[PDB]
DNA sequence: TAAGTACT
RNA sequence: UUCGACCAGA
DNA sequence: AGTACTTTTCGGTCATT
């Protein structure tokens, strides 16, 4: 399959799989406390699109880069200019990845790699967890209530008001189309 | 080995967990209810009862089908199934710990005997060694009949301190057949003797502690002493249990089979008991038989002589009786085989061969043979032996191609026909240099087995070389001896690089050489030595020209 | 070390380990005629401190099982008197090498 | 001293007859009786009742009378024995097997 | 909610391939086999990161068959739905039992009656829709739904979610 | 019996003796680390003798006209009678030589001098010879300090352990003694030049083969020794066809049952 | 692990490879050649595998690495390179 | 013929260890079983075609293993489990050592 | 055959 | 197949 | 403590189940 970092010893009881539920109780899988290939600890990593639609792009391209050193031996405008990017080092059969494109490209709220960089060095002030301080990144929110409505792990979390200005550094980060 | 492809990781076993199965986990396991003792016949209808073999398990007519697990019979290992016994047994093997156990504990409440308030105790819950602890611990309990209540502490022996209460008097334990009695002292006289019923004796154990477990030898995941007695019966599955068919309208059914059958019908007469006509104890009569059966199917060479004799005085091949040491699974199955591809016959010596030769017989190295993988370096010689067909010597009778499927060299419509594919495989004939592995048992030697070189010669016997003799130990009054083939390129180089011949010469078993000179060559060695034996021109030039080694200088 | 002569009572005995540190010894006479050390076969033995000790297991990264052992009352671990734990390192003559260094520890 | 007695004699009982086995054979052996703790004797009451696994000892003289008391207090075998992996058709860590090989694959470049 | 988890595979490499650039073709396996892939104890893998510094250790060679295998270690770009997760996807498929909505790599359904009630189904529509006093959900229509419980399957993950909360429907 | 008790033993690449639970059992293949294979009987000649006659073969004096080498045998003969610096060399040699003797006589008490040892010297030599043509009448020309420089710096290299410590290297020196008793035995000086005649040239070979021909008499880490060990004695058990004592065969099962009631008990005080 | 991996400093075992070695190096590098492998030597027309790796065996060019390990876990690796021949 | 228990002792000492798998593996027995990774036993319902493994109890259908082993071991052990006792097979240490 | 434990 | 007997052998 | 019991100790034939 594709084991993950972490032997944990189960001893024939295998019984107790919890719920997965915004109580930001997600599968062992994904504690905010995991293990990196080093061997060190590392907090959980929580990706909001549009960081998500350039953490795979910067990826995708360094990739046909390191695929030629070998080889000698606009919204809608970056939908034809991805499609490119796959068709050349995607397994075009990865048809998930292709909609993960479209989608992670269509909903994405930032295109500066410099835009994307001050929403997290903010949301990164809160002390919220990775899966939160995610959601506030990809998901429109006017009211505190919208957002402690939609986001429920944070309701005691942070004041109103407090979320209410990050909300609105938000909309005035968000770039325009 | 298998065949067919799984998508399944394959790794090699690291650890053993020996444990005992909780009959919660039995159940969950099983597929089989087994409620029907019968074998088939579906009243006479050839098939299987969803009753016994078969209720969902294993199978057998050539069918697919096992539990849609298909597969069919090679591949489809055994599915347990199980069967609700009536009221728990004892586990024939287990009976000495489950009784030394109850000496260690006393009933009602279920506890030890000894706390870590006696001190001679402390010392025996040090001892890291659950062969050990249990052994001195029940050497120090099996002596105190009274379940202490209070007893003097760290400080004065006037002061009583506490714990667990209820000093209901322990009685002594001894062993009667597959039951435990014992007798209860009362004081004023006289013994009260009763049965120990292990629905009984279950409780007490289900209730012993969870530090109490672990203090005696167990662990609380694998093997709980509660466990020791059973309340569900595994069932196993043909494969274990499997028939013998002589076509068809007959029989063929298997020892064990049969004890199920039995311990399944005594199972079932008990329950129609009670719920029923129950004269109370007339069914205790009834519950023993099950308490034997149960015994019975897996120890048969019990101390209380009822053999369990089946119908014609045969005594019953119990589980047991199979792994019993010699002739038997692990010993005569496991740590030795019978093997494929090695040939036997009479020895006989040649005074031609080389040392680390061993004449083959033209018959065996066209029987046995050897899997080569093809390869551009040798195609050409390969498809030469293919064609040459699986009855002339150099050949070759077998070729098998990527697609796991065999192309039988001596039918297919296509023996002359073929042309290999670089990667397939072309079992041939053993041929001059094959490298073998000759022995003469008993083997009592690393050189009782020796590499040696494959040279097919006429005539039916393997020809050693005699200086080669004295370390395999053998004569030629028609002394047998045993040849093996290797089958991976590197198998033959393990033979090659450790057990050649050559290289055993020397032996470390006293630090000097191990093979000579014997009878002819060596009574003759010293008369051709003698000051007064000369030897003239035309003679000393053929013994010249027969060291193969000769300089041709005369 | 108290040494008995022809014997100690089994109430006196019962009264040694009931004041530690401190250890006692008991020897009788006849047992002490002669050394067994100086016997044509017994080698010669030495105890390790328990720096020495936790270096030969760190040196062959041993675990305290792994290693030889010798009887509690083995008559020269009397003789030194060692103490469960305690390992002694024997060193003896070979008619393969010269001299051979041997370790038993103690149960 | 008492190893060295053990080894005296049975290296007598190998010369009486004329024979010789090289020190190091009656050596092991002799101390393979001793190193426990005093006189372990080559039997069914001694040696196979050490430490070892299950699955080992299983395999002489005892059997399912060991096997029986192996699940009972749930022992754990290393599979470091010889026996071990005869019995589940693995290879034994015994000279050809002693260790790994590997294919280095940053050698595997220099080499062309 | 997309995460980048670390794992590891491995693969059983025939010596035919002990080739100059086996590296090469190893990652190349490592791709075939994940970029594409699901579990539900990683759900969907998408992307493998850093192609270049891709672990594979010394691999050992098994012992029958030279095929040798190494572990190898990587990092990747992961997602994996929750229930009580809330996102916002394009509508895909849409019946008189519902519409299907689909939030990136998977497909969130969401039920007539799991939606509100002044929103109803409009058959004889075209394409398919669901009417309501202002608003009108179809094909491209994208909305915001809350994934009330997830079920794995397959090479897939689906989920049913609602849109009968607040801050939930159209956009 | 014999076999099944000793199966997982093998020698482990530290060059330790243990079983399958990690068991030292020896901490050196039979306390030497060498392959039975690989050994001969040969004679510790520093052994028997008389005391007399062990001064006039191994002693040497530069400082007397008849204790010193005759220069008809080393090349530098006559520029070295009387020198005080090599006499020291020549006399630490000779007060090593007869530790030795010491030390082997509190070994070998029974006066017995030939034993298994690894790497046949007499022989490397006997070739040393006829492979030079070395003649028995022109002198050498090898340097005191040649010769016995050398003979230290061999030892040196017979490792049989590798270990980077105190406690390691220790065991190294104890798993050699033996044979380098053997060793200085026929390298000392005056035998070199007189009993063998060796030029530097056959020397440096002699020396140089020693080395090559010790290290490969050690053991295989991968040997399994226990079931080897076990045949070798049960094998030859098999061979015992058959002073009033108990006997062979059921003597050897009397060993290996530890009997507590032997049929013959005996016990010889001297 | 990767405490239990042994530096290419402070090793320890013997410098020469051991018989069995060599026998299952010869042995496995024969193998994989039958299966097509790549020989990194030059066929002076050999055209047997146990053959051909013998010859790798003798210009030390032979990919394989022998991972040893100690009776308490650690190991310590060496190259055939590396490895004397001696036998 | 037979590959008995002294023809085995033999190939320990040689230090022949594949070829005394290959003798009793390939040259005889040699049997595919699946496991479960969380009970070390056969109980693995291994489809084979559909792909699908569960084992239910232990309740599976993620970690399986498959392993080699010679048929008779195979048997050993459900004749063992048939006397309710329970073999782990289990494919990764974890008592150290 | 003959010895050794465990068992009566 | 299984038990048992015999054998026959080296 | 004495007596009985158990284990352990590489081919084809016949007869019965
Ligand atoms: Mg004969
Ligand atoms: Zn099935
Ligand atoms: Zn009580
Ligand atoms: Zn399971």
């Amino acid at each position: 399959s594709t084991s993950t970092f972490q032997t944990r010893r189960r001893r024939l009881k295998k019984v107790e799989e919890e719920e997965n539920a915004a109580t930001l109780q997600l599968g062992q899988e994904f504690q905010l406390k995991q293990i990196n290939h080093q061997g060190e600890e590392e907090e959980l990593i929580a990706l909001n699109l549009s960081e998500a639609r350039l953490v795979i792009k910067e990826a995708l391209v360094e990739r046909r880069r390191a695929f030629k050193r070998s080889q000698k031996k606009t919204r809608e405008k970056e939908l034809e200019s991805i499609d490119v990017l796959l068709e050349q080092t995607t397994g075009g059969n990865n048809k998930d990845l292709k909609n993960t494109m479209q989608y992670l490209t269509n909903f994405s709220r930032f295109r500066d790699q410099e835009t994307v960089g001050a929403v997290i060095q903010l949301l990164k002030s809160t002390g919220l967890h990775p899966f939160e301080v995610a959601q506030l990144g990809s998901l429109a929110c006017d009211t505190a209530d919208e957002a402690k409505t939609l986001i429920p792990s944070l309701n005691n979390k942070i004041s109103d008001d407090e979320l209410e200005r990050i909300l609105k550094e938000l909309s005035n980060l968000e770039t325009l189309y | 080995v298998g065949q067919q492809y799984s998508s399944a990781p394959l790794r090699t076993v690291k650890e053993v967990q020996f444990g005992l199965f909780s009959p919660e986990e039995v159940r969950a396991i099983s597929v089989a209810k087994i409620r029907f003792p019968e074998t088939m016949d579906e009243t006479q209808t050839r098939a299987k009862i969803g009753g016994l073999n078969d209720p969902r398990l294993g199978s057998i007519d050539r069918n697919l089908k096992c539990q849609t697990c298909q597969e069919g019979m090679n591949e489809c290992p055994g599915h347990f199934g199980h069967i609700d016994l009536a009221k728990p047994v004892f586990h024939v093997g287990f009976i000495a710990k489950i009784k030394k156990v109850c000496e260690c504990v006393c009933m009602h409440c279920g506890k030890l005997l000894l706390d870590e308030h006696n001190e001679l105790m402390r010392q025996a819950l040090a001892i890291k060694d659950s062969k050990k602890r249990f052994a001195a611990i029940w050497t120090l309990c099996k002596t105190k009949m009274v379940c202490e209540t209070d007893v003097p502490s760290e400080d004065d022996p006037t002061q009583l301190v506490s714990r667990g209460g209820c000093g209901n008097t322990q009685p002594t334990i001894r062993k009667d057949g597959l039951k435990l009695v014992g007798s209860w002292k009362k004081d004023r006289d006289e013994p009260e003797l009763r049965v120990l019923s292990t629905e009984e004796i279950l409780n007490i154990f289900k209730h012993i502690s969870v530090k109490d477990f672990t203090s005696l030898g167990f662990n609380e995941v694998f093997s709980r002493p509660e466990w020791m007695i059973l309340t569900c019966l595994p069932v196993p599955p043909p494969p274990v249990r499997p028939s013998i068919s002589f076509n068809e309208s007959q029989r063929g059914e298997d020892d064990l089979t049969f004890k199920l059958a039995d311990i399944l019908k005594a199972n079932i007469s008990l329950e129609t008991l009670e719920h029923n006509g129950a004269p109370h104890h007339a069914i205790e009569e009834a519950e023993s038989l099950l308490q034997f059966h149960v015994a019975t199917y897996m120890d048969n060479d019990i101390a209380g002589q009822p053999q369990a004799l089946q119908k014609s005085g045969r005594p019953v091949k119990s589980i047991r009786a199979r792994l019993k040491g010699k002739e038997g699974r692990i010993r005569g199955n496991l740590m030795g085989k019978r093997v494929d591809f090695s040939a036997r016959t009479v020895i006989s010596g040649d005074p031609n061969l080389e040392l680390d030769q061993v004449g083959v017989p033209k018959s065996i190295a066209k029987t046995l043979t050897y899997p080569e993988v093809v390869t551009p370096y040798n195609i050409d010689r390969l498809t030469q032996l293919v064609r040459n067909g699986p009855n002339e010597h150099p050949g070759a009778k077998y070729v098998i191609r990527d697609s796991g499927d065999r192309i039988d060299l001596r039918y297919s419509k296509r023996a002359g026909d073929i042309q290999l594919q670089y990667g397939w495989k072309v079992e041939r004939h053993i041929m001059d240099n094959d490298p073998v592995l000759f022995n003469r048992q008993p083997s009592l030697h690393k050189m009782s087995m020796m590499a040696h070189r494959v040279k097919v010669i006429p005539y039916s016997t393997f020809r050693l070389n005699l200086s080669v003799t004295s370390p395999y130990n053998a004569d030629f009054d028609g002394d047998e001896m045993n040849l093996h083939v290797p089958q991976s390129e590197e198998t033959r180089a393990e033979l090659s690089q450790l057990c050649a011949v050559p290289l055993q010469i020397v032996s470390p078993q006293s630090n000097k050489p191990c093979m000579g000179i014997v009878q002819d060559t060596l009574c003759g060695i010293r008369k051709l030595t003698l000051r007064d034996t000369f030897i003239e021109l035309d003679q000393v030039l053929n013994m010249l020209y027969w060291v193969p080694d000769w300089d041709g200088v005369i | 070390i108290f040494v008995y002569q022809n014997n100690i009572t089994p109430s006196a005995m019962k009264l040694v380990p009931s004041i530690p540190p401190a250890t006692i010894e008991t020897f009788n006479e006849a047992a002490l005629v002669v050394n067994i050390t100086h016997h044509e076969l017994v080698p010669k033995h030495i105890r390790l401190s328990s720096d020495e000790k936790r270096e030969l297991l760190k040196r062959y990264r041993l675990k305290e099982s792994q290693l030889p052992r010798i009887q509690r009352a083995d008559p020269v671990a009397l003789y030194l008197g060692l103490k469960r734990g305690e390992v002694v390192k024997i060193i003896r003559k070979s008619e393969t090498s010269g001299r051979y260094a041997s370790y038993r520890i103690c149960m | 001293a008492g190893r060295a007695a053990l080894y005296k004699e049975v290296y007598n009982v190998i010369a009486s007859d004329g024979s010789y086995v090289n020190y190091r054979h009656m050596a092991l052996l002799v101390d393979v009786m001793t190193t426990q703790g005093g006189l372990t004797s080559v039997t069914r009451h001694g040696f196979n009742r050490s430490n070892t696994g299950a699955l080992m000892r299983c395999s002489f003289e005892e059997t399912v009378e060991i096997l029986f008391e192996a699940g009972a207090s749930a022992e754990l075998d290393d599979c470091r024995g010889v026996s071990e992996n005869v019995i589940l058709g693995q290879m034994a860590p015994i000279g050809t097997g002693a260790f790994d090989v590997m294919i280095d694959e940053e050698s595997l470049v220099k080499y062309m | 909610m997309f995460f980048i988890k670390d794992l590891s595979l491995n693969i059983t490499l025939h010596p035919s391939f002990f080739g100059p650039r086996m590296k090469q073709y190893l990652k190349t396996k490592l791709l075939e086999e994940v970029e594409g892939s699901c579990t539900g104890k990683f759900g969907y893998i998408l992307c493998v990161l850093d192609y270049d510094n891709i672990d594979i250790q010394r691999g050992r060679i098994l012992p029958t068959d030279g095929s040798a295998e190494f572990n190898v270690k990587y990092r990747a770009v992961v997602f994996k739905p929750f229930k009580g997760e809330v996102v916002d996807g394009t509508v895909v498929s849409c019946s008189q039992h519902g519409f299907e909505v689909q939030v990136g790599p998977m497909k969130v359904f969401v039920t007539k009656h799991l939606m509100p009630q002044d929103l109803t189904f409009n058959a004889g529509s075209n394409p398919p829709s669901y009417q309501s006093s202002e608003d009108v959900i179809t094909i491209k229509s994208r909305i915001r739904v809350k994934i009330e419980g997830c079920i794995s399957q397959v090479s897939s993950i689906h989920a049913i979610g609602s849109i009968k909360e607040d801050y939930l429907g159209a956009i | 019996r014999l076999v099944k008790a000793l199966e997982d033993i093998m020698v482990h690449y530290d060059n330790t003796t243990r079983n399958s639970l990690g068991n030292v059992i020896q901490f050196i293949y039979g306390e030497d680390g060498m392959d039975a294979a690989h050994i001969e009987k040969q004679s510790l000649d520093t052994i028997g003798g008389s005391d007399a006659a062990f001064e006039k073969r191994y002693r040497v004096d530069l400082l007397n006209t008849d204790h010193t080498l005759d220069p008809s045998l080393l090349e530098s003969g006559s520029e070295i009678l009387g020198d005080l610096k090599l006499q020291v060399l020549l006399d630490e040699e000779y007060k090593q030589l007869v530790k030795d003797r010491k030390f082997l006589r509190e070994v070998f008490v029974d006066g017995e001098a030939n034993w298994p040892l690894p790497v046949n010297i007499r022989r490397i030599i006997q070739n040393a010879q006829q492979t030079f043509h070395i003649d028995h009448t022109k002198p050498s020309d090898l340097t005191i300090k040649d010769i016995v420089l050398g003979v230290k710096d061999l030892q040196e290299n017979l490792l049989v352990l590798r270990g980077k410590n105190e406690i390691i290297q220790n065991a190294q020196r104890d798993a050699v003694t033996l044979f380098c008793c053997l060793l200085r035995s026929r390298l000392a000086t005056r035998r070199v030049l007189q009993e063998y005649r060796l030029t530097k040239q056959a020397f440096d070979w002699v020396l140089s083969n020693i080395e090559a021909q010790f290290l490969r008499s050690v053991v295989h880490p991968g040997e399994m020794v226990g079931v080897l060990a076990a045949q070798s004695i049960g094998e030859p058990a098999t061979q015992m066809t058959l002073k009033k004592v108990t006997s062979g065969v059921p003597r050897l099962k009397e060993i290996l049952n530890v009997a507590k009631n032997m049929k013959t008990p005996s016990l010889t005080v001297y | 692990l990767k405490e239990k991996a042994i530096p290419k400093d402070q090793r320890a075992t013997t410098p020469y490879m051991t018989k069995y070695e060599r026998a299952r190096i010869l042995g496995t590098r024969a193998l994989q050649i039958s299966m097509n492998a790549p020989v990194f030597v030059d066929l002076e027309g050999e055209t047997d595998p146990l053959r051909i790796a013998m010859k790798e065996l003798a210009e030390k060019k032979i990919p394989l690495v022998i991972r040893r390990y100690l009776p308490d876990g650690s190991f310590e690796d060496w190259s055939v390179e590396e490895l004397i021949v001696d036998l | 013929l037979r590959f008995g228990e002294m023809e085995r002792d033999c190939m320990i000492a040689h230090g022949a260890a594949s070829f005394l798998k290959e003798r009793l593996m390939e040259a005889s027995d040699a049997f595919r079983v699946h496991i479960c990774g969380i009970c070390g036993l056969m109980t693995v319902i291994a489809k084979l075609n559909h792909n699908q493994f569960e084992c239910k109890g232990c309740d599976n259908k993620i970690d399986i293993y498959q392993i080699h082993i010679p048929y008779a071991a195979k048997l050993l052990f459900q004749e063992l489990m048939a006397m309710n006792i329970t073999p782990r097979l289990y494919t990764d240490r974890s008592r150290d050592f």
